[PDB]
């Protein structure tokens, strides 16, 4: 069970949205969108798992 | 929101702003420099567009 | 209408492949255009909504 | 159940390609009514059970 809740926990999706999305403040010049992907790939980074 | 250990209590009012607004705040359209809203009518396949 | 049905057998089949947060959204097969045939606009003489 | 039938936790990308993560026990452990007595469970008194 601890296994299970670790791996659900680990691997997920972030809707980060953006730098100066709307509604922006008067004078911003930059929007960029935020991505924060703590994704695991390969074996090791499994492996690693806290 | 939460009752601090002294009894004070503090709520949506104390952290945040709420206030009627969009949805989102992508889309902004004018009419001649004025600001309106609208629809944007797509036909649907095989119809009469009269 | 024949090849909307066509489209949403083979997206079945296709959905369990995808990942399960864009199987919660729903995916949505629709017939498609390109092009608006009419813009409907709404403005408010007075001033007085934004 | 996910000791001996095996359980598919959660995805992962490889690749650019969604592939399952799944759990189950090294095949030492699951081939013989015996290795039934090898897995524990723990109790609410922290205390791992046979």
């Amino acid at each position: 069970v601890d296994v299970i809740s670790a791996l659900k926990a680990q691997n997920a999706q972030v809707a980060a949205g953006q730098l100066g999305g709307t509604p922006p403040v008067k004078g911003q010049q930059l929007n960029a969108s935020i991505i924060a992907q703590t994704r695991l790939t390969n074996t090791e980074e499994f492996g690693n798992i806290l | 929101l939460k009752v601090n250990q002294d009894g004070s209590q503090v709520r949506l009012r104390d952290v945040a702003k709420i206030e009627l607004g969009g949805e989102s705040y992508d889309v902004v359209a004018k009419f001649n420099g004025q600001p309106a809203s609208g629809l944007g009518i797509k036909l649907a396949t095989g119809a009469n567009a009269l | 209408d024949i090849a909307q049905v066509q489209v949403q057998n083979k997206l079945a089949l296709a959905t369990p492949l995808l990942p399960q947060e864009v199987q919660q959204q729903g995916i949505s097969v629709e017939k498609a255009s390109s092009s608006f045939l009419m813009v409907v606009g709404v403005i408010n003489t007075n001033g007085t909504m934004n | 159940g996910a000791a001996w039938g095996g359980s598919y936790v959660n995805d992962f990308i490889d690749r650019g390609r969604v592939k399952k993560v799944y759990i189950m026990s090294e095949a030492k452990y699951r081939m013989l009514p015996e290795d039934i007595g090898k897995w524990y469970v723990r109790g609410s008194d922290g205390q791992m059970v046979p």
